[PDB]
RNA sequence: CUGCCGAAGUUUCCGGAUAGCAGAAACUCAGAUCAGUUUUAUGAGUAUGUAAAAUGAGAGUUUCUAGUGGGCCAUUUUUGGUAAGCAGAACUGGCGAUGCGGGAUGAACCGAACGUGAGGUUAAGGUGCCGGAAUGUACGCUC
RNA sequence: GCAGAUCUUGGUGGAAGUAGC
RNA sequence: GCGAAACCACAGCCUGGGGAACGGGCCAGGC
């Protein structure tokens, strides 16, 4: 449906293949896509299954960061040999965690890629950041530490916004104009 | 009545752009193992009678007229009755002494000239 | 000069007779409609009468400043706003010749404006303003009777974010 | 949980030509299909799949396999109508339905209306 | 603020192509906000344009427009087929477009 | 340079004379015949040939005159095989003179056989992304 | 009426300012 | 400082598959 000039996507609980396919199609549509929390990406299958899949890949440059793992999946779904697919890649920014510039921006999700809406209950799935922890990535511990720090600050902002929202909500019914002409569904 | 051209690009000889010794003028490819003769995908087109243009609009210039080569005033007078179908075209070897008299004669006859301003200047 | 000098192939007798245009059901006189194209795009105006093909339309002069103008019926969105009383204003004077562009004429002799370019200028006659001053006189009480009509026609229609023209009703 | 597939639960149809209507489960054909009915005349007794419906929180006392006439009488007796409407779910849906019909003039009157309500800002005044 | 925007935003996706053959005469246009072929029927026949800019200015204006018209829907997802007066360049894939509300039948 | 016709790639006797295939001319015919046709029935042994209903096409010549006078693959039939494979013949078409959509790609596979174009609709194959097209519906199976 | 004939004659290149003297 | 000649369709990263070699051109991947 409606689009935006730049899109920030929260990759928590999103399947790797499903999200990458939607992102790759959006990149070829000229949109600018920024994917945050790339280390919480989920892949269907046992963590043993993906460990050997990555270990087989280890046996070019074998990138270990979860963000570069996601970029590899997106890269394969683009015509990177041509200029059109080259420009699409430069319009994508995959990062782990939520950096400050995208910290205070709305983060949308893709229901077609969400694990809960796409994976059978009880199925074993592995987290990309957790999977990448035993392949060479050594920043998982600190990335989590900033994440809780960001969550505390984000929660404090939400309480301030919620407390402020209570003021307009209380004053919403105070004005008689709301009740007088609420026949329009508003 | 509008002139429709089935094609505007010329038919170049195959491999004419790789060699200077091979001219651009169209030559039918006689090679049996040639991809151009067998008309594969990506191979160039060849002159076929299907490309032939409408008989009514054949030989017609984009302005709707047919060129008529003129070497003197006597040639241009022939177009007295056919001035809405033909345009006078003075030959390249006709001197400027005769080009001016052809253009003045073609003006009274109501005949378009395709190259009326050649080898002359004006003096208002 | 008169006997045909050429073959002069006469056109074959065509069988395309001119029948009146069928306007839309919702393009009735007195409908508040949005102009889609032109210099007054987005302006809401009131339909006075339907011409042979176009709509003789006008926005009230003091409301949105849209003079009595022709608009093509394909370039108009007819909103479902309440109708305006237009039976009280005569519209017989609005013909094809009334809106027709004044003939480009003037026997300008050689030089002066022909060469020196001391050209004249155009100006709308008071006759057009006189007829215009009458229509808002017979229309302003009608739009004032119902609420928000004066403010409605003053505003200009626009599309906001998340507005789907196919879904939302006009 | 709060919602279970049981006889007498009021469900809301969300797919097909009966989208937005209300119905009550009468029989449990299978874990994928169920038989429903409604007191409304335009809604016939039919078998529908659970993918085309969402279960509301309203549960009403029905014997298994009740006919449409008995269901309609029980529906009126248990006052199911205007009880679902009392929920904020129906009010949100009804507001959405009324909003969809709104034309341009009503939208213009709304903008002026919400413009007046906005300037109140009587917080900390 | 609030601009004018008497049009609908749209994107140029690709040409009418098979796997290996392209037809630049027809372009596939995604009118964003339209999600099915039935919804696409509203926008059939509307005037679509590609507004771009060139560094050289003509008549004191640096904006150039290629006009087109939506012909028919394409697929089940509301994408439409548009034919322009000049075939759209291949480099305008993913570029924005403007779909007017005229000609109108509402 | 363009356009229109257009094979054969092999019977048979034996480098050949034939023939076949493809054209030219002159003849007589549409109330005459013909067919990689299907029948009916007679017989004969589910098939078989013959004779006489449907369907389609106007048919039969005579004369002389270019080229071919390799095969590959595939289908079916096949006889023995025999580490197992396979080999051997025969049967029949396609390619060999032929581009096009699909098949990742590919000459044998699936569709389709070609003047230059606009529009429409499909075949085979497809609709997550590369890629045009449902991250369609309804059941299940699979970790 | 030419693109071919390890074609004929003439001109001219890269190898190369190289091998080298 | 003086100064050739052989040779010269064009080119010049791999990995596979591509049945006829196919890798140097083709198809999917890396560079």
């Amino acid at each position: 449906s409606e689009f935006q000039k730049v899109v920030v996507i929260d990759a928590k609980g999103h399947l790797l293949g499903r999200l990458a396919s939607v992102v790759a199609k959006q990149l070829l549509g000229g949109q600018k896509v920024v994917v945050v929390r790339c280390e919480e990406l989920n892949i269907s299958g046992h963590f043993f299954r993906n460990k050997l899949k990555y270990l087989a890949y280890l046996r070019a440059f074998h990138f270990r960061a979860p963000s570069r793992i996601f970029q590899k999946a997106v890269r394969g779904m683009l015509p990177h040999k041509t200029a059109r697919g080259q420009a699409a890649l430069e319009h994508l920014q995959a990062v782990e965690g939520i950096p400050p510039p995208f910290d205070k921006q709305k983060r949308v999700v893709v229901p077609a890629a969400l694990r809960v809406l796409r994976l059978k209950p009880g199925r074993k799935y592995c987290t990309v950041g957790r999977l990448s922890s035993e392949v060479g990535w050594k920043y998982n511990d600190i990335v989590a530490k900033l994440e809780e720090r960001r969550k505390v600050k984000s929660a404090a902002f939400y309480q301030a916004k919620l407390a402020k929202q209570k003021k307009i909500a209380s004053a919403k019914e105070a004005s008689p104009v709301n009740q007088k002409l609420s026949q329009f569904g508003y | 009545v509008n002139i429709i051209k089935k094609r505007t690009k010329p038919f170049k000889r195959h491999q004419s752009d790789r060699f200077k010794r091979v001219g651009e003028s169209w030559r039918k490819p006689r090679g049996i193992d040639s991809c151009v003769r067998r008309r594969f995908r990506g191979t160039i087109s060849m002159p076929k009678i299907g490309y032939g243009n409408n008989k009514k609009t054949r030989y017609c210039m984009p302005n709707g007229l047919k060129a008529f080569l003129v070497r003197n005033v006597s040639d241009v007078e022939l177009l007295l009755m056919h001035n809405k179908t033909y345009a006078a075209e003075i030959a390249g070897n006709v001197s400027a002494r005769k080009r001016v008299e052809i253009v003045e004669k073609a003006r009274a006859l109501g005949v378009k000239v395709t190259n009326a301003g050649a080898k002359v200047r004006s003096q208002e | 000069k008169y006997y045909p000098a050429y073959r002069e192939n006469v056109p074959k007798k065509a069988r395309k007779a001119v029948r009146p245009t069928k306007l839309r059901a919702s393009l009735a006189p007195g409908t508040v409609c949005i102009l889609l194209a032109g210099r007054f795009r987005g302006k809401r105006v009131v339909v006075l009468s339907q011409l042979e093909d176009t709509l003789v339309v006008t926005g009230p002069y003091k409301v949105n400043g849209v003079p009595i103008r022709r608009v093509n019926h394909r370039y108009v969105i007819a909103t479902s706003a309440p109708k305006i009383d237009v039976s009280g204003v005569s519209v017989e004077k609005f013909t094809k010749a009334y809106f027709a562009k004044q003939k480009r004429s003037g026997p300008v002799k050689k030089d002066e404006a022909f060469f020196a370019e001391n050209a004249p200028k155009n100006a709308l006659p008071a006759e057009r303003i006189a007829d215009q001053k009458a229509v808002d006189a017979k229309l302003l009480p009608a739009i004032k009777a119902i609420p928000n009509m004066k403010e409605y026609l003053a505003a200009s229609f626009a599309l906001s974010n998340g507005d789907r023209p196919h879904l939302m009703k006009f | 949980f709060k919602r279970y597939v049981e006889v007498g639960r009021v469900v809301l149809v969300t797919k097909g030509e009966y989208t937005g209507k209300l119905a009550v489960i009468v029989d449990i054909v299978d874990h994928k299909r169920a038989l429903i009915d409604s007191p409304c005349s335009e809604f016939p007794r039919q078998v529908i799949r659970y993918g085309s419906v969402v279960l509301t929180h309203i549960v009403m006392k029905l014997p298994r396999g009740a006919r449409s006439g008995i269901v309609a009488k029980k529906w009126k007796a248990q006052d199911v109508c205007n009880k679902w409407a009392s929920s904020a779910w129906a009010k949100k849906l009804e507001a959405k339905k009324v909003r969809s019909q709104l034309n341009d003039f009503d939208r213009f009157a709304v903008m002026r209306l919400k413009k007046q309500r906005r300037e109140q800002v009587n917080v900390a005044v | 603020a609030q601009g004018h925007r008497l049009y609908v935003k749209a994107k140029h996706l690709s040409f009418q192509r098979s796997k290996h053959v392209i037809h630049p005469g027809t372009s596939i246009v995604k009118i964003e906000g339209c999600d099915s072929k039935e919804e696409a029927q509203f926008y059939l026949g509307k005037r679509v344009c590609y507004v771009y800019k060139s560094s050289k200015a003509v008549r004191g204006s640096k904006i150039r427009v290629i006009w087109g018209t939506i012909a028919r829907p394409h697929g089940n997802s509301g994408a439409v087929r548009a034919r322009f007066v000049h075939n759209l360049p291949a480099k305008t894939f993913g570029s924005s477009l403007r779909v007017m509300l005229y000609p109108s039948n509402i």
